């Protein structure tokens, strides 16, 4: 789910909020202060992607919009991607030289370093 | 520099601290040795190239071990041991000039060095590329068959500066030498067919022929 509604189904002191309508609820109905009680929670969940249900034509054509810039959207992230594949072919030659030089945490070879970057910091995010 | 040595005292004092000295570089240098074997053991793991799973650390673990080993403990040593032998070969030259003094031919009175040896090499290099202008020098040079050597040893090793000289030398070492040109495409042409044999069964194999076509390349690229 995306949402959700706790009730105190069975049974302001903060923002002073009086409720004329409701004068002892369970919590503030504009603060939420709970004189009752204070409520923590937490879940043993992991996180999910999904998509809200499609039940109306409506919504057919929502998804189909959807469907459609996530497709743009991916052929922009593709095309980036696929981009960065000459620059490490030319870092690969050039480490493939293996070029003494001259200048430890920076004493390895500039471009070892350069293409380490590349990779795992380009090519994986 | 160390304080003149003026009487028996001051040289007893000299001797003295040459002995301290000595006993001092002989430590440093055996503490600089130890980390050969280590350095040895790294090496090794390093060659293996397995790959690992786990940007300043997406390296090879090894390779940074041994980046902080060399560059960080042995330069150390080796300052170390540089200093102290300065400052012994200091002591004993004020030691000679005092015995000296109490007793062209005026002006009269390391083997194993690597870099020493790479030196000579690039002095070398330089000198020949010199000398191929002569033409006849050239025909000369070619009988003597240094185009083999040069192909065999000092082609791959020394800095990529050393390389594209190297190559520059080769390609005007056949600048109109048809025989030699055809002995140079041959050790060429084998040695990439040899490649080329075992292509399916080593990727190295294939990884190691980048200079050969380099050479090829340049030898191409003048006219």
């Amino acid at each position: 789910a995306s949402n959700l509604m706790i009730e105190f189904a069975d049974f302001c002191h903060k923002c002073r909020s009086i409720n004329y309508d409701e004068k002892d609820p369970f919590l503030c109905n504009a603060c939420g202060f709970c004189k009752y009680a204070r409520f923590d929670f937490m879940l043993y969940a992991k996180p999910c992607c999904a998509v809200d249900p499609i039940e109306n034509e409506e919504d057919r054509k929502k998804a189909v919009s959807n469907i459609n810039t996530l497709l743009d959207k991916a052929d922009r992230v593709y095309h980036q991607l696929m981009g960065h594949r000459p620059q490490l072919e030319n870092l690969l030659c050039k480490v493939n030289e293996a070029a003494p030089e001259k200048p430890t945490s920076a004493s390895v070879n500039r471009y070892i370093l350069q293409l380490a970057q590349e990779y795992c910091g380009d090519c994986k995010n | 520099a160390v304080d003149p040595i003026e009487n028996e005292e001051d040289r007893k004092k000299a001797v003295s601290n040459i002995n301290t000295l000595l006993d001092k570089a002989d430590r440093v240098y055996h503490q600089l040795m130890g980390h050969r074997p280590q350095l040895e053991n790294l090496l090794c793991k390093v060659n293996e190239a397995a790959p690992e799973k786990p940007t300043s650390a997406s390296v090879n673990r090894y390779i940074l071990q041994l980046a902080q080993e060399y560059c960080g403990d042995c330069k150390n040593s080796f300052d170390e041991l540089s200093k102290i032998i300065q400052k012994v070969f200091a002591s004993r030259k004020e030691l000679l000039e005092y015995d000296l003094q109490q007793r062209s031919q005026y002006r009269a009175l390391s083997t194993k060095c690597y870099g020493c040896a790479s030196a000579v090499t690039e002095h070398c290099i330089t000198l020949l590329r010199a000398l191929a202008t002569n033409p006849a020098l050239r025909h000369i040079l070619v009988s003597q068959g240094l185009i083999r050597e040069l192909f065999d040893y000092n082609l791959r090793r020394g800095a990529a500066a050393m390389r594209e000289e190297v190559r520059q030398l080769m390609c005007l070492l056949t600048r109109d030498n048809p025989e030699a040109t055809q002995q140079m495409n041959d050790l060429i042409i084998g040695k990439v067919s040899t490649a080329l044999k075992g292509h399916w069964a080593n990727p190295d194999l294939a990884s190691s022929l980048q200079y050969e076509m380099l050479l090829l390349t340049d030898s191409i690229s003048k006219e």
